[PDB]
């Protein structure tokens, strides 16, 4: 268990690497969707 | 010196005396230690020096040298 | 590992019969038919002593 | 949860050390039992394998 949990440890962490990313996506995604809603209203 | 521990435990473990062991024989066999004696020695090895040994490698302390071997 | 386990003590007890045995005669026995034998020399003894 | 199941580890690793410290000392005493036993008591009088 000692060994497994090590091992669980370091896939975890590579999990929470990616989510980061595509949280920070995330936020890039919602400025450009700021800008298309205003695009939307000035049309 | 630290080595005093190891030649004194496997004593303490064997029923032999300090001088008794000689490196080149082993403990399987020519020491008269069956499996569960040399669990016991290779597991109170472990907890005199508060570490730990896999299986595997302490699976290699057949013969007497490799007591220290593996410890200094 | 069962029924081995069930035969063991059977056969031990057994064993250590046998051993106190033959170790209390001067010969060591191995068979049956070993025994068999065993047993005529004792009788050869008996009346010849007799 | 994963944090929390090291934590049992550390549990039974302290577990494993108080098992560890009864297996030696009970050798240590074994040692002596078996030394003295040596006047043909273990042969056969008090080592009943049955």
């Amino acid at each position: 268990s000692h060994k497994q949990l090590a091992t669980e440890q370091y896939r975890h962490v590579e999990m929470a690497r990616e989510l980061a990313e595509q949280s920070g996506a995330s936020s890039d995604l919602e400025t450009d969707h700021q800008a298309a809603s205003d695009h939307l209203n000035l049309v | 010196t630290i080595e005093e521990r190891v030649k004194k435990i496997i004593g303490e473990q064997l029923g032999v005396k300090q001088e008794e062991v000689t490196n080149n024989a082993s403990f399987v066999e020519d020491l008269g230690a069956d499996s569960l004696d040399t669990v016991e020695l290779v597991m109170a090895l472990e907890e005199e020096f508060d570490t730990e040994i896999p299986d595997e490698e302490a699976e290699k302390i057949t013969t007497v040298q490799a007591a220290i071997d593996y410890i200094n | 590992i069962q029924s081995l386990t069930a035969r063991a003590p059977v056969w031990l007890a057994a064993q250590d019969t046998l051993n106190q045995l033959c170790e209390q005669s001067g010969e060591t026995l191995a068979s049956s038919n070993d025994v068999t034998e065993y047993m005529q020399q004792l009788l050869e003894r008996e009346r010849e002593a007799t | 949860e994963m944090e929390n199941v090291q934590k049992k580890l550390r549990k039974l690793e302290r577990d494993y050390y108080q098992i560890r410290e009864q297996v030696v000392s009970a050798k240590a005493g074994w040692c002596a039992v078996m030394r003295m036993v040596k006047d043909n008591g273990v042969e056969r009088r008090l080592h009943r394998r049955e």
